[PDB]
C-alpha cells in the first residue's frame, strides 16, 4: 500500500561535502489540487524526528538553507549542499497522499572527519559493589575517530578471553566522534586472585597502544 | 511553544494492554489532529492511526484496527494497544498533523513527542543497582578528570540517567545498555569535569528505571 524505497541505505560523507538521498514510491503521490505530499524527516541519535522538508520542496524557517528537496511523481531527492556535524543521523521520507502513512527504510548519514585519538581512562570496582560479591572494572574510551578501536583486558599480563562487555555510542552531534565502554566483571573471589588490571587500547590515532592500569593496593 | 510530552516507559506481559499518554501544549486541537506511530529499533516507522481530539473521531490502519483505541481527555491523548505480543516491543510516538477546514488533513507531521519505550515480557521487572565510577589519578588526562555511574542488573530497558538534577549535561556520555548472561541489562554513564573542581563541586548521578519505579541518587566522590 504505497511502498517507499530509499536508494543509499548508508551514506558516508566527509564534512563540507554535499549529499543526496533518493525516495521512490510505488504510486503517484500527487493529490487533489496538484499537491504532492512528500516529507523529509531527520532523526539524530537519541532524539525525536524533525521535519526538514514538506510538500516535496517546502522548507520551514529554522531548517537550514543547505537543505533542499525536489523530484516529482514517484521519484524524489533530498540534498544537503554542505554536510555539517549536526546533520548526522537517519533521514526518512514520508508520504501523506494516502492512508496508511508509509516511510522509507531510512538513510543512515555516517559522518566522516579527521582522525581523533581516544582519551583512555580506567575505573576500579566500587566499595559498595565488592560487598555484593562481584567486581567490575571499567575501561573508558572518549571521543575518537574512526569508530574502529580494540580494547584488550590484561590481568597480570594475561590476555582475557571472555569476562567483559563492550558498548559504542552513536556518532557525536558536535565533533563527529565515538565513545566506547568496556566492563570486565568477575566474582569477588576471582578479583582477589590477581593484582594488576589493565586495558590496552589500539586505535589509528595512537602511534603505540595506550595501556591504562591499576594494581590492587 | 509546542510540546508533546509522552508518558513513561512501560512493561507489560503478553496478552495484556498498554495505554500511552501524550500531553499537548502550545496549540489547539481545532486545527491540529494527533497521529500515533511506532518504531521497532531495527525496523522503520509503522503508522498506527490518527484521532481528531475534538470529537474523538478515529482512523486506524488495518494492522491495528482490531486491537487499538485512541481517546482524549482535556489536552491529553491516549493510545491503548490490547492483546500485546512479542513484536509489539517498540518506541511509540505521537505526532502533530495540522488540519485545514478545506482540503482537510495536510499530509505531514510537524512535531513529534519524545516517545515511550514499551517492552512486552513475561519476566518480572528488576530495579538497578548503582555503583560509583570514582575519579582517580588513572582517570585524569589533560587536567581533566572523568567520573561516572555504573547502572547494573536491571530489567527491562530503559534506564534514564541525569547528572546533578539536570544541571550537568556537558561532556556526558550515557552508553547504550548491554545484555548480560543473566538476562539483565547494564550500562555506564560518564562525564568529564575539570580536575581542579573535584574538591568544590558536587557530582550526583540520578538514575530512574520507571518500569520498576526505582530512583537512585548516587554521590560520586574522588
Ligand atoms: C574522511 O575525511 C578526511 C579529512 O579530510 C579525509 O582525509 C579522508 O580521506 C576521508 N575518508 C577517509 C576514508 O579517510
Amino acid at each position: 500500500d504505497i511502498v517507499m524505497t530509499q536508494s543509499p541505505l548508508s551514506l558516508p560523507v566527509t564534512l563540507g561535502q554535499p549529499a543526496s538521498i533518493s525516495c521512490r514510491s510505488s504510486q503517484s503521490l500527487v493529490h487533489n489540487y496538484g499537491n504532492t505530499y512528500l516529507n523529509w524527516f531527520q532523526q539524530r541519535p537519541g532524539q525525536s524526528p524533525r521535519r526538514l522538508i514538506y510538500k516535496v520542496s517546502g522548507r520551514d524557517s529554522g531548517v537550514p538553507d543547505r537543505f533542499s528537496g525536489g523530484g516529482s511523481g514517484t521519484d524524489f531527492t533530498l540534498k544537503i549542499s554542505s554536510v555539517e556535524a549536526e546533520d548526522v543521523g537517519v533521514y526518512y521520507c514520508m508520504q501523506g497522499t494516502h492512508w496508511p502513512r508509509t516511510f522509507g527504510q531510512g538513510t543512515k548519514l555516517e559522518i566522516n572527519r579527521t582522525v581523533a585519538a581516544p582519551s583512555v581512562f580506567i575505573f576500579p570496582p566500587s566499595d559498595e559493589q565488592l560487598k555484593s560479591g562481584t567486581a567490575s572494572v571499567v575501561c573508558l574510551l572518549n571521543n575518537f575517530y574512526p569508530r574502529e578501536a580494540k580494547v584488550q583486558w590484561k590481568v597480570d599480563n594475561a590476555l582475557q578471553s571472555g569476562n567483559s562487555q563492550e558498548s559504542v555510542t552513536e556518532q557525536d552531534s558536535k565533533d563527529s566522534t565515538y565513545s566506547l565502554s568496556s566492563t570486565l566483571t568477575l566474582s569477588k573471589a576471582d578479583y582477589e586472585k590477581h593484582k594488576v588490571y589493565a586495558c590496552e587500547v589500539t586505535h589509528q590515532g595512537l602511534s603505540s597502544p595506550v595501556t591504562k592500569s591499576f594494581n590492587r593496593g | 511553544q509546542v510540546q508533546l510530552v509522552q508518558s513513561g516507559a512501560e512493561v507489560k506481559k503478553p496478552g495484556a494492554s498498554v495505554k500511552v499518554s501524550c500531553h499537548a501544549s502550545g496549540f489547539r486541537f481545532t486545527d491540529h489532529y494527533i497521529n500515533w506511530l511506532r518504531q521497532a529499533p531495527g525496523q522503520e516507522f509503522e503508522w498506527i492511526g490518527w484521532i481528531n481530539p475534538g470529537n474523538s473521531v478515529t482512523h486506524y490502519a488495518q494492522k491495528f484496527q482490531a486491537r487499538v483505541t485512541m481517546t482524549r481527555f482535556g489536552s491529553t491523548i491516549y493510545m491503548e494497544l490490547n492483546r500485546l505480543r512479542s513484536d509489539d516491543t517498540a518506541v511509540y510516538y505521537c505526532a502533530r498533523e495540522p488540519y485545514d477546514f478545506h482540503s482537510g488533513l495536510e499530509g505531514s507531521l510537524d512535531y513529534w513527542g519524545q516517545g515511550t519505550l514499551v517492552t512486552v515480557s513475561g519476566a518480572s521487572t528488576k530495579g538497578p543497582s548503582v555503583f560509583p565510577l570514582a575519579p582517580s589519578s588513572k582517570s585524569t588526562s589533560g587536567g581533566t578528570a572523568a567520573l561516572g555511574c555504573l547502572v547494573k542488573d536491571y530489567f527491562p530497558e530503559p534506564v534514564t540517567v541525569s547528572w546533578n538534577s539536570g544541571a550537568l549535561t556537558s561532556g556526558v556520555h550515557t552508553f547504550p545498555a548491554v545484555l548480560q548472561s543473566s538476562g539483565l541489562y547494564s550500562l555506564s554513564s560518564v562525564v568529564t569535569v575539570p580536575s581542579s573542581s573535584l574538591g568544590t563541586q558536587t557530582y550526583i548521578c540520578n538514575v530512574n528505571h520507571k518500569p520498576s519505579n526505582t530512583k537512585v541518587d548516587k554521590r560520586v566522590e574522588p
